[PDB]
């Protein structure tokens, strides 16, 4: 069982001498407006031995009780804070797949070191004391984390048409009609500059005996080259706490579990922001199909939302800000089709046709048979 | 006969068929030398697409008939 | 990577056009160009002009572009704001694929409507339904738009 070797590994960690908590109590406070600006302010400050004893965290003029939640509250609000795109920090891998990962723009900045070492101390943070964050990185970023090596198929997490166009090359030949050669165009606030993969790389074609090579300069260069200063900062901050003799015995799944806690999908967000056509909220195919979404394991739940969407995963505030293959459309549920039809799914408006059925049973049964050959998580 | 089809990439593809073949049975050729299901084959000839359970005679095909493969629709 | 391969694109559509549709850089942007194509005449929007809105990402040609329609179009596949997602640009994408196939693509397309990808309801049952009621109300507003 993958879940009681996790536990024992989580055990484990927990139970060694250089990751024991102290007694005495740390209070830090934060408005709740405010979280992002006085979080960088305190913690860029506080000093490694002050930053493993007991973390109690108190927002401004809310006095309350029950201090784990609060703190759970709080790890919440910073996640959604400094790991938003909006922020010129982390971006999506793709709009239509939404994926975090460092921002190569983010050098922009005069000193992205400091911030860099901020988030890396928030993670460790949130580690170290037994709090998830709600992030979703891509897999080559814990990749990175563990020190792993990086291949072709860690393309496929980031962008699956970047990794599907890779493989092309790598199996199909390549011709001269192709004008690929070993140089890759970066558009940096409107100017588009010319980074070389190899020295004197623009004035070298890929011809069929140098496409792998072109390929796995391709891959380290779109993986890890273009955001080493940022990365080195980001682990340093992290590694300050952690160390990483210890992050070293999980893989790219159990560090997310570790980071992430239990990934699931919730269900009043999915039906309060979502749309009907031809549809009306007391319909009896939306109130059963309502009832099903609630009653359901998560995982059944991902391989539904991959089958209509088209991917596993959500942007970083819910289904609010959903974005389609055009742009912002929201998860859309419409009476198209015969009775007897499976549901069917258009994934590049994120619609779900629902045909009218007779019963609960036999909805259920057709939702289910439906989404047989997709996978979630 | 012989018929030729051009690809996305430009490959052109000689198929040993007959007018009165069915449009199945050259489908099954096709998969058998390039491997492409007949499901996701979307030959254009004459600027109208063809379809299954006929021949090839049914579309008005001759000798090196030209097909043009394109991609299927989704919008 | 991504202007040898544009200007080698432009370049080839300057020497062997489809001589029907066209393609253009906007100004001075390689990477924002217009299209122009031409009405098939065997369908009912003959006779009239269409103009595209082509962009091309930096990481081209391994992503594919995205075209946008300006003139307003009856097509069960083509929506009000005119975009068309089909697989060529958004899945079935490979780096041998020139912008000369896109084009060839949409004006065959403008003569095959999809049937089973209604991205207008109201539009794919009509065509489903009412045939020639479908073809007379394409042709009212390629006469009432494309001009």
């Amino acid at each position: 069982s993958h879940m009681d070797e996790y536990q024992r590994k989580i055990a484990y960690m927990y139970d060694r001498p250089e990751m024991a908590v102290n007694d005495a109590q740390l209070q830090l406070k934060v408005s709740r407006a405010t979280t992002f600006e006085d979080a960088y302010d305190i913690i860029s400050k506080l000093s490694v031995s002050d930053m493993k004893k007991k973390l109690l965290i108190r927002f401004r003029n809310e006095d309350g009780l029950d201090y784990g939640g609060v703190s759970r509250e709080f790890f919440y609000i910073l996640s959604h804070a400094i790991f938003n795109p909006g922020y010129s920090l982390f971006e999506y891998a793709t709009d239509d797949n939404y994926g975090l990962q460092i921002s190569p723009l983010s050098s922009v900045n005069p000193d992205f070191r400091s911030y860099f070492r901020f988030v890396g101390r928030v993670m460790g943070l949130a580690i170290y004391h037994r709090r998830y964050l709600d992030v979703q990185f891509v897999l080559p970023f814990y990749k990175r984390i563990l020190q792993k090596p990086l291949c072709l198929e860690d393309v496929k997490d980031v962008d699956e048409v970047y990794y599907e166009s890779l493989k092309w090359i790598k199996n199909n030949d390549v011709d001269e009609s192709l004008c690929l050669n070993f140089s890759v165009e970066e558009n940096r606030f409107g100017e588009s500059v010319t980074v070389d993969l190899i020295p004197n790389g623009r004035n070298i074609a890929v011809n069929n005996q140098n496409k792998m090579n072109y390929l796995k300069a391709l891959t380290e260069h779109k993986l890890v080259t273009s955001t080493e200063e940022q990365f080195n900062a980001l682990k340093g901050g992290l590694n300050e706490l952690i160390p990483d003799s210890v992050l070293q015995i999980f893989n790219e799944n159990e560090l997310d579990t570790l980071l992430n806690g239990k990934r699931d999908i919730d269900v009043q967000d999915w039906k309060r922001f979502t749309d009907y056509r031809s549809y009306t909220e007391t319909d009896d195919i939306v109130i059963w199909f309502w009832e099903l979404l609630s009653e359901w394991s998560p995982e059944k739940k991902a391989k539904l939302l991959q089958f209509a969407t088209g991917t596993s995963r959500l942007p970083l505030s819910g289904f609010k800000d959903m974005h389609g293959s055009d742009g912002p459309r929201k998860f859309t549920i419409e009476k198209v089709g015969h009775i007897s039809q499976l549901p069917k799914a258009h994934t590049c408006f994120n619609r779900l046709d629902i045909p009218p059925y007779n019963s609960k049973e036999e909805l259920e049964q057709k939702l289910t048979i439906a989404i047989q050959e997709t996978a979630g998580f | 006969m012989q018929i030729f089809v051009k690809t996305l990439t430009g490959k052109t593809i000689t198929l040993e068929v007959e007018s009165s073949d069915t449009i199945d049975n050259v489908k099954s050729k096709i998969q058998d030398k390039e491997g492409i299901p007949p499901d996701q084959q979307r030959l254009i000839f004459a600027g109208k697409q063809l379809e299954d359970g006929r021949t090839l005679s049914d579309y008005n095909i001759q000798k090196e008939s030209t097909l043009h493969l394109v991609l299927r629709l989704r919008g | 990577m991504a202007l040898k391969r544009i200007n080698r694109e432009l370049a080839d559509l300057g020497k062997d056009p489809p001589s029907s549709s066209s393609a253009g850089p906007v100004g001075d942007d390689l990477f924002h160009w217009q299209a122009t194509i031409m009405g098939p005449a065997d369908s009912p929007y003959a006779g009239g002009v269409f103009f595209l809105s082509i962009h091309f990402p930096t990481d081209y040609p391994f992503k594919p572009p995205k075209v946008n329609f300006t003139t307003r179009i009856y097509h069960p596949n083509i929506n009000s704001n005119g975009s068309i997602c089909l697989d060529i640009l958004r899945d079935q994408w490979s780096p041998a694929l020139t912008i000369s196939k896109v084009l060839l693509s949409i004006s065959s397309l403008l003569t095959d409507p999809n049937p089973d990808d209604p991205l207008v309801p109201e539009i794919a049952h009509v065509y489903k339904t009412d045939r020639s009621r479908y073809e007379l109300s394409a042709r009212e507003w390629t006469r009432k738009y494309a001009i």
